[PDB]
């Protein structure tokens, strides 16, 4: 369960490690003044009626084969 | 209680829809009621059917549309290797 939010906190992290993360520090004050993958997934409309579609067969299938 | 599909053809005159609106968009899915109203003299389409081939000779609210057709596509489809 835990290796969600390990795998989550260092997606989040800066890239530099803690002896040289000032310079990453830094870097957040100037764009201060100024996710496509990792946590979600965006699709289009037709991608999104084919997942609908399956999870549509894949609870019909399930509820079947519960009763059989 | 089965799963696996079946290929059940409706061959219907244009002209005996309850509704011949709310189905005019061409290549996009269009919702569809299935609710009948006794006093509308006509029938709806009827559901479970995989594919509907809708044939119009022109007139509105009478039968006699279709079976020229359907016989032809039997023809040729007996034919068929």
């Amino acid at each position: 369960f835990q290796r969600y939010q390990l795998i989550m906190t260092f997606h989040e992290r800066p890239v530099l490690p803690p002896p040289l993360i000032i310079f990453s520090h830094m870097t957040m004050i100037f764009q201060h003044v100024c996710r496509d993958y990792g946590l979600k997934l965006f699709i289009t409309d037709d991608e999104l009626k084919k997942v609908h579609d399956f999870e549509e067969q894949c609870i019909e299938e399930y509820f079947r084969e519960k009763d059989d | 209680k089965s799963r696996g599909k079946i290929c059940t053809i409706g061959i219907a005159p244009w002209g005996i829809v309850e509704n011949q609106e709310d189905l005019i968009g061409r290549d996009v899915v269009r919702p569809y009621q299935t609710m009948s109203n006794p006093m509308s003299k006509l029938t709806v389409l009827n559901s479970m059917h995989s594919h509907f081939i809708l044939a119009d000779n022109g007139t509105t609210g009478k039968y006699g549309a279709e079976v020229k057709l359907r016989r032809q596509l039997e023809k040729h489809i007996s034919l068929q290797k």
